[PDB]
């Protein structure tokens, strides 16, 4: 078949769009008259010297905002800054009409969004700084659609959605083929957990343009995981890799995430399960000589580590993150966890208890944390402390999956006796769930319910008990054998209670 | 019996030990 | 041991906030979008010219609805004769 590269959408735009378009050689008119420079951007080319000549030489701004636009991909952001300055200083930009400065403008302002994006700091300078170059470029020229997508972004960025979505209404209205609106609304649509709704304008982005940064398929890998279909998303990612083999370590991360999961939950054997998890801990290595700072991957690297009785080199990595992006609440929840986790061995029940509330208190979705909270609470004999902290979680997350809170209020609730009722809901939760994911069901929750049953239903109780006994296999105990017995003495079962007796 | 098959030591509970059986070398700054 | 089965239940689903870098959107990131001021509506017209079978089969195949049939014509309002 037809190999599916970047040479593929290549070949499928003209030739126009394949080589001009990635040029890396600048062409640049001389004020002398028909004479012309090429400066090749491979080469080292200095900002001020460049900068210096083309104000010299009067050329189009065209040839500047290019020139800004490839030391931008070079990294160099000052010197992108300095080029827009000097421009502005240069006569060409001084003659022109006002929407050459509302785009040079507009393009300070996209400059000062890719300083604060590489830095993930000085948010408040930086939006300032950008803000104000886009309100000049508005001034200067508002009919530029450009100056409407700057807004934006400024709203998305200050989480003014409402703004922003009537800002891409607008250039909805304007034309339905602006690739960049689809993006910015599919974003907010995300930031606003809409990921269907993002997904059918990830899906139309990429239809318009297979070749557009950033990646729509990132998106759609993204919902595909909000959608269960994984594969799907590996496989979207795959693609955007060999379409995007550089500056994108994030979608391997994405891929050594996925198949992390997949060794988890669909291991077959033992073997198995050694042959994925070292394979996905290969790759995370490979992934990891070229950035060994990344904190996600620190954070990932210390389950293993942790899984590895490694917890000093564990609290290490978790005070490396803390310290670096602490602006991050996920990691320092994440790190606290793990702290209380390693505590846990310590037996540090209040250290661990209070690291684990720093988890919670740091990012509210980590439910781990707040297991291990109440795991804690269990630990210092705070039996009616953790089930009010229980109640109160369950209560506010009636919806949440947790098998494990399900069985453990359960068990609270048999040791208490009054609530079997909740007892048994929760027991009965936790054996669907288990069910359902094809995880092996405790018999200990089985011995509970016929423990409550046994004042209610005989019948059930029994059924759960042989339920268990199946379960256990080998594994029956002389309490099992001797309840069993019992109850087919009460059911009159006398060769059945015989049998168990024996 | 791919559902009876799956079960095993990690789903029991012994994922932490086959992780300890798999060991490797990583080039750690820490 | 319950925790690392809990953890293992669910891995990393919340760590996947902070990947979303790729949700960011810059001008300057594409290439030709800018090397002429009217670039971004020639590279806007210039996928006028592809379509949905230029996609890649794989790509196609990312297409997933969250095939023509042969009686569901299209309406018309000046008919033939």
């Amino acid at each position: 078949m037809s190999l599916l590269d970047q040479d593929y959408y290549l070949s499928a735009l003209p030739e126009d769009k394949r080589a001009e378009l990635v040029t890396l050689q600048l062409t640049i008119p001389l004020k002398s008259g028909d004479e012309v420079v090429t400066i090749d951007f491979n080469e080292d080319v200095d900002v001020s010297q460049l900068c210096v000549l083309l104000e010299s030489e009067n050329a189009r701004p065209d040839l500047w905002l290019s020139a800004a636009k490839v030391f931008v991909s070079k990294g160099n952001i000052a010197g992108s800054q300095e080029i827009i300055r000097k421009a502005l200083q240069s006569n060409v930009i001084l003659d022109s009409s006002a929407s050459v400065t509302s785009l040079f403008h507009n393009f300070s302002f996209w400059l000062s969004l890719m300083e604060y994006v590489s830095t993930n700091s000085r948010e408040d300078q930086f939006l300032e700084y950008a803000s104000n170059s886009l309100q000049a470029s508005n001034s200067l020229d508002s009919g530029l659609i450009l100056n409407g997508i700057g807004n934006g972004v400024l709203y998305a960025k200050s989480r003014r959605y409402d703004e922003a979505l009537k800002e891409f209404d607008n250039l909805l209205k304007k034309k339905s083929t602006n690739i960049l609106a689809i993006l910015g609304k599919a974003q907010i649509l995300y930031k606003r957990q809409k990921y269907s709704q993002a997904l059918e304008l990830y899906q139309k982005a990429l239809t318009i343009n297979p070749l557009i940064v950033p990646d729509p398929r990132l998106g759609i890998g993204l919902c595909f995981w909000h959608l269960n279909n994984k594969q799907l998303a590996e496989q979207a990612w795959h693609n955007s890799l060999k379409v995007h083999p550089q500056n994108n370590l994030n979608t391997k991360i994405l891929i050594c995430l996925a198949k992390f999961d997949y060794c988890f939950n669909e291991s077959k054997d033992d073997d198995e399960f050694t042959a994925l998890y070292r394979e996905s801990l290969e790759f995370l290595h490979s992934c990891l000589k070229e950035d060994a700072k990344h904190p996600l991957l620190l954070m990932v690297l210390a389950s293993y580590y942790f899984s590895k009785e490694d917890y000093e080199k564990v609290e290490k990595l978790c005070n490396l993150v803390l310290k670096e992006n602490s602006r991050n609440a996920a990691f320092v929840s994440a790190s606290h966890f793990w702290l209380a986790r390693v505590a846990y061995h310590k037996e540090d029940y209040v250290q661990a208890q209070k690291q684990f509330k720093q988890a919670e208190d740091s990012q509210n979705s980590n439910t781990l944390a707040k297991l291990g909270y109440a795991q804690c609470l269990i630990a210092r004999n705070e039996v009616g402390d953790a089930t009010i902290y229980l109640e109160k979680f369950f209560k506010e997350n009636q919806d949440s999956k947790s098998s494990e809170m399900m069985l453990l209020l359960g068990i609270i609730y048999s040791q208490s006796g009054k609530s079997y009722y909740k007892a048994i809901i929760f027991l009965e939760k936790y054996v669907a769930v288990c069910q359902e994911e094809n995880y092996p069901i405790l018999p200990e929750a089985y011995l509970v319910l016929s423990r409550v049953y046994e004042n209610k239903d005989l019948n059930v109780a029994l059924d759960y008990l042989m339920k268990a006994n199946d379960i256990l296999g080998d594994k029956a105990n002389v309490y099992v054998l001797n309840n069993l017995g019992i109850y087919h003495f009460f059911r009159n079962n006398v060769s059945q209670s015989s049998d168990f007796f024996a | 019996k791919l559902e009876s098959m799956v079960k095993s030591n990690y789903r029991n509970g012994g994922l932490d030990r086959i992780i300890s059986k798999i060991d490797f070398d990583f080039d750690l700054e820490l | 041991r319950l925790l690392s089965a809990l953890f293992s239940k669910d891995n990393f689903r919340y760590l996947m906030n902070e990947t979303s870098d790729g949700l960011d959107v810059n001008y300057l990131r594409i290439p030709g979008i800018i090397e002429n001021e009217k670039s971004l509506g020639k590279l806007f017209s210039s996928y006028k010219n592809l379509a949905i079978e230029n996609l890649h089969p794989d790509d196609r195949l990312l297409l997933v609805d969250p095939s023509p049939v042969f009686f569901l014509r299209r309406p018309q309002y000046v008919s033939d004769g």
